[PDB]
């Protein structure tokens, strides 16, 4: 089949989908919602637990078998192959959910030209009652309804939550959005229309620039007075509450997420070459990077917000308490206001933000495009550009859902719905069917003598009881656990609970569906249907 | 409240130069537009200019950029108007109104007293 | 730079009948689901006196009898029948960005 070509391009390709966007959205923000300093502490054990076998176990499979996705599952359980489409709609619900921010991050990276940037003052836009936050020397005075010129700037400006009353209610149309929607398919269709071979060639360029976008950003704001109070913020202890209330769940939630491991896509890259002797360390590479370059974010992310506070002179806990996605797109914004050197940091972050963006949202897509053309041999032999272009059509159509309505609530809806128990639950039944129903031992004898080391006495027992364990504690905990949602003061309420449980178990039913499709199209009893339909062929 | 006191009429003279002030109180003035119309004696209203007290910000319009300025001044919270080059075609009252807020269209309620500048 | 036009220059109704007043123009004003548009009563002698909230709201100290409504390029002012001293002049201002221009104006009158 296709081969990678380019090691280091695999591998910078790699670590370009692991450093996600997402994951920048998501970590700091639910870090700092949970406590802070409580949050990194429990993190780096459940992140090795959580990724590390699904990361290193996914890779080996890939490059094992080198098959696709979907129809990779033929010879290890083919009755668990409705995972493949439970992996298509769980990409295409985080794609759906995706686009959303990406449009935001590229109007806001057209809207920040001017010279006179729209976060210092609000204009003749917005409301200047509510318009208050303006760093004078006693002139301020806070009360139970006061907002900051960057929180208008999101909430009315490009989301327009003031025209929606909830998700009972419909929203106006929105076509600059639409527009930004548009030229964003358009890239990323010209940048996956062609193969592996753009696909290689888009990524190495646009990899550095966020590591580097990241670096000075971190040195810049190293410099900036108050600088202090977010570092202790951020690295305080705080071991009373992580016992049974704790975020546990939603740092593996974060990691998870983040790593992305199960989406199908890292199966999809390693089901191009063989790639022998340097799949543990692709691996570990990939993973460590992910990790630093999270804590990165992270401390950047809480050094702002300790600056911020610090110029404030009130605590660091008050700064956007119930601003879900947009705590980032008010802090940076006003970070940008109030450094002397607006008018290209906010561009720079930006573009880095597109970027990362881009290649994300690419390896999610390219992980589907490449493995439904292989259970399709007709498609793939010559119509790939035309399924392209229709999986390009479905997905815009599901993200116009999101678009027109003009509000984050099926953001945020997404956002802790789509990636949460869908994609654990897909990786659970993953990880069963590779330890439980498929030989660890013959899974391994064959990885022992390709990449000349023994996984033993560490995977063999990991893969086996710690993983499945911990990652169906995590499920049960949040079936157990109903997530309340909180967005801009307005309580969803128990129809969305409903509406999002339901949404949530049925992204995975096509995996039981196809089971009982196949256990009803196999003659026979139990025993005899069981023990030749689990045949790996 | 409704404090916007100016001052009284002044002389015009050709190619003459004078100041109109405007009194702000009551208010967050540092975070509210101040509004500058013109009436003719038997005529409809003109608009004038904007300017935002706190950041300078000022957008002229109205074919009166070319003789017409608009200062600010948060210590005395007072909105100067600057004139040159007046004219007789252009010797009327002049009004000193307030923006309203975002959600509220940008409403002049309050107004001043007026400068019968003839 | 966008023109306000008013129609009609006059209105010689009596007391006890309603009147309506039009202000048109090429947009289209709307923005963020807000009319940009504010009604004034101007007094002959007097200063100018708002009236109406983003063409959809009632202004403080207007009495109830004043009202109007109104979407994109069509604006209607709505006006309960009038007194004998609520005879004025009435003008529409487009506040939307980035100049301000002020309408006609209608002789209400009885
Ligand atoms: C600041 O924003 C709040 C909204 O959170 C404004 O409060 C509202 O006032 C309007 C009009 O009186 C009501 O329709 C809303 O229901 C109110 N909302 C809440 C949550 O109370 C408040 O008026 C704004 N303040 C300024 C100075 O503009
Ligand atoms: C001063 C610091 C912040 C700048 C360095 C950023 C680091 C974390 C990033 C930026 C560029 C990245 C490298 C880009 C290219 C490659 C070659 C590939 O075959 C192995 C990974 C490797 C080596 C990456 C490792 C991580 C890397 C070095
Ligand atoms: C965030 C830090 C991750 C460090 C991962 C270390 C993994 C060590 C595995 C050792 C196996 C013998
Ligand atoms: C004034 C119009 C400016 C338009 C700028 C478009 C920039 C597009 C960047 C796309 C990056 C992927
Ligand atoms: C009034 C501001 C309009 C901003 C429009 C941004 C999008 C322009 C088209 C971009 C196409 C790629
Ligand atoms: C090549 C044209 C493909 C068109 C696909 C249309 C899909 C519509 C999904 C609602
Ligand atoms: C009224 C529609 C509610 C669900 C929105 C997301 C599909
Ligand atoms: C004004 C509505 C625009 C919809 C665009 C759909 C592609
Ligand atoms: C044709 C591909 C363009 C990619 C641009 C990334 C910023
Ligand atoms: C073009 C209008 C689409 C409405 C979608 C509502 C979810
Ligand atoms: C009212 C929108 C659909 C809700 C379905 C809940 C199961
Ligand atoms: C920004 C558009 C690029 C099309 C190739």
């Amino acid at each position: 089949r296709e081969t990678w070509g380019k090691k280091v391009d695999f591998l910078l390709s790699v670590i370009g989908y692991a450093v996600d966007l997402g994951n920048v959205w998501r970590f700091p923000y639910i870090c700092y919602q949970n406590g802070g300093g409580a949050f990194l502490l429990p993190y780096t054990i459940m992140a090795i637990f959580g990724g590390i076998p699904l990361f290193y176990m996914e890779l080996a499979l890939g490059q094992y078998h080198r098959n696709g996705c979907i129809s990779i599952w033929r010879k290890i359980c083919p009755i668990f192959k409705g995972i493949g489409y439970a992996i298509c709609i769980i990409a295409f619900y985080i794609a759906s959910y995706y686009n959303t921010i990406m449009a935001w991050a590229l109007y806001y990276l057209i809207s920040s030209f001017t010279d006179q940037l729209p976060w210092t003052s609000c204009k003749n836009s917005w409301n200047t009652g509510n318009c208050t936050n303006y760093f004078s020397e006693d002139n301020i005075t806070w009360t139970l309804h006061s907002t900051s010129p960057a929180e208008e700037f999101y909430t009315r400006h490009v989301l327009q939550i003031h025209r929606s009353k909830g998700l009972q209610d419909l929203g106006g149309i929105s076509w600059q959005l639409a527009l930004c929607i548009m030229l964003i398919f358009t890239v990323i269709y010209f940048s996956i229309w062609k193969g592996v071979k753009t696909s290689g060639k888009v990524v190495w360029v646009t990899a550095t620039f966020p590591y580097i976008i990241l670096s000075v950003l971190l040195v810049r704001g190293a410099t900036l007075p108050g600088a202090w109070r977010g570092v202790l913020f951020y690295l305080k202890p705080n071991w009373q509450k992580l016992l049974e209330t704790g975020v546990w769940i939603d740092a593996a939630a974060q990691i998870f997420f983040s790593l992305g491991p199960g989406f199908g896509v890292l199966l999809a890259f390693a089901s191009y070459n063989k790639f022998n002797n340097n799949c543990y360390q692709d691996a570990l590479v990939t993973s460590v990077v992910n990790c630093m370059t999270s804590f990165v974010s992270g401390f950047v992310i809480f050094t702002v917000l300790g600056y911020m506070a610090e110029m404030r002179n009130e605590d660091v806990s008050e700064v956007a308490k119930d601003a879900g996605p947009s705590l980032l797109f008010i802090t940076y914004a006003e970070a940008i206001a109030n450094m002397p050197a607006s008018t290209f940091f906010a561009i720079i972050f930006f573009l880095m933000l597109i970027t990362l963006g881009l290649d994300s949202t690419f390896a999610g897509l390219e992980g589907v495009i490449t493995a439904v053309l292989d259970e399709f041999p007709h498609v793939w032999a010559k119509r790939r550009e035309r399924f392209v272009l229709a999986v390009v059509i479905t997905c815009f159509f599901g993200s116009l859902v999101t678009l027109t309505f003009g509000g984050a609530y099926v953001v945020k809806l997404l956002e802790e719905y789509a990636t949460g128990p869908a994609v654990l639950t897909v990786a659970l039944i993953e990880a069963v069917a590779v330890s439980w129903f498929y030989g660890i031992t013959q899974f391994c004898r064959d990885v022992k003598e390709m990449l000349g080391f023994s996984p033993g006495w560490f995977w063999r027992i990991c893969w086996v009881a710690i993983s499945p364990l911990f990652l169906l504690f995590i499920i049960c905990s949040f079936l157990m656990s109903p997530p309340q949602l909180r967005l801009f003061q307005y309580n969803y309420p128990y129809w969305s609970i409903i509406l999002g449980y339901c949404i949530g178990t049925s992204s995975f039913i096509c995996i039981p569906t196809y089971i009982a499709y196949r256990l009803i199209i196999t003659p026979g009893t139990f025993k005899e249907r069981i023990i030749k339909s689990i045949t790996p062929e | 409240q409704v404090q916007l006191q100016q001052s009284g009429p002044e002389l015009v003279k050709l190619g003459a130069s004078v100041r109109i002030s405007c009194k702000a109180s009551g208010y967050r003035f540092s975070y509210s537009w101040m509004n500058w119309v013109k009436q003719r004696p038997g005529k409809g209203l003109e608009w004038i200019g904007r300017i935002y007290p706190g950041d300078g910000d000022t957008k002229y319009s109205g074919k009166f950029k070319g003789k017409a300025t608009l200062t600010a001044d948060k210590s005395s919270s007072t909105v100067y108007m600057q004139l040159s080059s007046l004219t007789s075609e252009d010797s009327a009252v002049y009004f000193c109104a307030r923006s309203a807020y975002g959600s509220e269209g940008f409403a002049m309620d309050y107004w001043g007293q007026g400068t019968s500048v003839t | 730079d966008i023109v306000l036009t008013q129609s009609p220059a006059s209105l010689a109704v009596s007391l006890g009948q309603r009147a309506t007043i039009s202000c048109r123009a090429s947009e289209s004003v709307d923005n963020y689901g807000i009319s940009f548009l504010n009604w004034f009563q101007q007094k002959p002698g007097q200063p100018p006196k708002l009236l109406i909230y983003a063409a959809s709201n009632q202004g403080s100290g207007v009495p109830a009898r004043f009202s109007g409504s109104g979407s994109g390029t069509y604006f209607s002012l709505n006006i309960h029948p009038m007194e004998e001293d609520d005879t004025a002049v009435y003008f529409c201002q487009q506040t939307k960005g980035v100049s301000w221009t002020f309408g006609g104006g209608t002789k209400v009158e009885i």
